[PDB]
């Protein structure tokens, strides 16, 4: 299969602290296109568009999430950390191949 | 925020076996956007599957569903397919449905529905 | 500078019409050239509600070019952008439903160069994508092929490939050489680009 | 010595694929004895799959197998077959034809032919 | 699945030395019927009959292998045990689920 | 003691013909009975053993006939294997020819401990064991025979299951109920045995 985006397996925080989540790519995905987008999912629930277009948020989204990216590199940063914040995120990027594909995903845990 | 997308006709199959998801829309124009389906074995990530034109005239698979799985759609009836044949068990997963939004991201997801691929014991 | 250059390039074909085009999947413009007049310009971006675009106009000498720059965060590809021009008057004037993914005009190929081949005879032609652009393998090409006196030969070139040998050409005559560019990702769109600079070759007789 | 067991129509098959096994005897009177199959999965042990009366009037299966596999025999061409449908990971084995003999012990066994049940396409 | 007959993993000797291999069933199979035979199988080849009816020994089976039971218990013995004995042994018996039932396998190794 | 008599019943249905059977599938015994006294040679070819001769034995039965039965080596008595027999007269004439196999010319014992009792019900309820000293009873079906007049009944019992309930009986009769077994056992079959030692039982009235 195609190789998932690479997301550190997990990143922790104390409330109120920031936090940032990578996703590494290459150029012909990542770092060839802006259709970079996050997602935010809670166990047992189905997933949530928290960035798209690298950095833009849709309208009901908090401003403490903000996106961003650099050479083939995206990162989904978390400011102002609370325990409602603890969930798994996944990056998902366009492709050469016309594909769209997924990163590992990062379970986020606050202290 | 009314955007509404239910998923159904998952469930128990033995491998080799065959499946069809479906998802109704409403909340918005169905005709218009992309409509995509995305999976998720428990206790992994996402995995996306098919993605479709709004006329369906063009159609993408993941590699390894390729030959297998048929992604389909009917505007008047505002409803996305997933026709699965030969089912392997790396296949058993949650399938999303999910319409596909500014620059090709996954605004709207369903709750989606369970696809087992086992055979007994 | 790069912006008039296109401009004019669309404005020569169907110089009527409302000319839409972007340049990165980042930006986007619609443009049309007239005989000043006063007229508003809306857009649909999704399902967002309808937003005015500050619309400008400049003499073209003597007509009149008025054009809306969209704002950055109104260029999402993927989704359907319907477009309203309406006069002063509430006359329409321009409507229509385009994908940003679906107007690309990327700039012209560079470094074109004809040559013989060693002792085949034939001319081969090689050429590099245009420049400062993203994803070359999805960029297929258009050769034009023209002789002196009196007389046209266009070659298709498929995606990713940058070079073209040329066979039944006439013996010793001037032929000339150009290249232009376009998206042919399945997902993507859009028009020619302008020839690039041209070459010229003297073939050996047959 | 004289009695030969010789398997065929094994090979590799996408899951819930079907295959068709063939067994052809010679060097005794085939009509007069029960025939069987028996598998045995890489590094694992024996395990008997199914029964065949001589005249063919009688056929007994291991439960798993149920449903899926069908046992057969043309006495005329002194051939034992079976019919292996909706093919389970778990079927992959080396299947061996054997003869019944005194006291329903296997006495002649054949080489055996290998069926691979798997996807792979990683 | 239906559970195979119990027998040892393993069982090991010294040349010339005897060993037996177990295999334990019910009554409905193994202690129930006369039906019991043996097979050895060495490494990629097909397995052979060693013994049958419990005790009986086919045309070329050397007076080496041996078999019994006892209640629902048969046993293979292998007298003054050589080199060539290193292989798997199975068991089988009819049940009264009209089916045939292998045992476990025992791996006989000898050491020099 | 046992012989004997299934042989007299065996005897008692066809005596002109081949007899052979097995009690406990480890033995097995072939005998015919003739007007009196010729001279015979018992052989017989089991699997793909070679032919082999049986010592044939003789002895009178009451009423002045002769039994001539051969009693089969125990190592040449496995099941589920062709048996072929053949019995010839000293002067090379054939007398008998039979292929058999031992699992399926099963002789076993009678039913014992059979019982007879009502049912507040009028009906008759009939219980008994398995033959004595038999594995494998779970594969053993039955009849039982209930007899008034001057006749019969005949009910067939499926494997295992070893009691009848018996409706539709007339009132104030007297019935006597017998029960045989034989295998059912999909791989095995043989004949019915003796019947059992009889029960009697007066049913009640309307």
């Amino acid at each position: 299969s195609q190789s998932a985006l690479t997301q550190p397996a997990s990143v922790s925080g104390s409330p109120g602290q920031s936090i940032t989540i990578s996703c590494t790519g290459t150029s012909s995905d990542v770092g060839g296109y802006i259709y970079v987008s996050w997602y935010q999912q809670h166990p047992g629930k189905a997933p949530k568009l928290m960035i798209y277009d690298v950095s833009r948020r849709p309208s009901g989204i908090s401003d403490r999430f903000s996106g961003s990216k650099s050479g083939n590199t995206a990162s989904l940063t978390i400011s102002g950390l609370q325990a409602e914040d603890e969930a798994d995120y996944y990056c998902n990027s366009y492709t050469t191949l016309s594909t769209w594909l997924f990163g590992g995903g990062t379970k986020v845990t606050v202290l | 925020s009314e955007v509404q997308l239910v998923e159904s006709g998952g469930g128990l199959v033995q491998p080799g076996g065959s499946l069809r998801l479906s998802c109704a829309a409403s909340g918005f124009t169905f005709s218009s956007y992309w409509m995509s389906w995305v999976r998720q074995a428990p206790g992994k990530g996402l995995e996306w599957v098919a993605n479709i034109k709004p006329d369906g005239s063009e159609k993408y698979y993941v590699d390894s569903v390729k030959g297998r799985f048929t992604i389909s759609r009917d505007n008047a009836k505002n409803s996305v397919y997933l026709q699965m044949n030969s089912l392997r068990a790396e296949d058993t997963a949650v399938y999303y449905c999910a319409r596909v939004s500014r620059g090709g991201s996954y605004s709207d997801w369903g709750q989606g529905t369970l696809v087992t691929v086992s055979s007994g014991g | 500078p790069k912006f008039e250059s296109k401009a004019a390039l669309l404005a020569a074909r169907g110089p009527e019409e409302l000319l839409c085009f972007t340049e990165r999947l980042e930006d986007l413009v619609c443009f049309w050239e007239e005989a000043p007049g006063q007229y508003s310009f809306s857009y649909q971006l999704e399902d967002e509600p309808w937003k005015l675009c500050r619309l400008h106009q400049a003499p073209t000498a003597g007509a009149v070019r008025f054009w809306c720059s969209l704002p950055t965060a109104d260029t999402s590809s993927f989704v359907p952008l319907e477009l309203r021009v309406t006069a002063a008057s509430g006359a329409p004037r321009y409507h229509r439903v385009i994908h940003i993914n679906e107007v690309v005009l990327l700039d012209a190929p560079v470094g074109l160069v004809a040559r013989l081949a060693d002792e085949s005879g034939h001319v081969v032609l090689r050429w590099l994508p245009p420049p400062e652009t993203p994803m070359t393998s999805h960029i297929r090409y258009e050769v034009d092929v023209s002789a002196g006196q009196g007389s046209v030969q266009r070659v298709e070139i498929l995606e990713g490939r940058t070079e073209c040998v040329l066979s039944n050409l006439r013996g010793r005559t001037r032929y000339t050489f150009a290249v232009r560019a376009r998206m042919a990702e399945p997902s993507f769109g859009g028009f020619w680009s302008a020839w690039s600079e041209p070459v010229s070759l003297l073939t050996p007789s047959d």
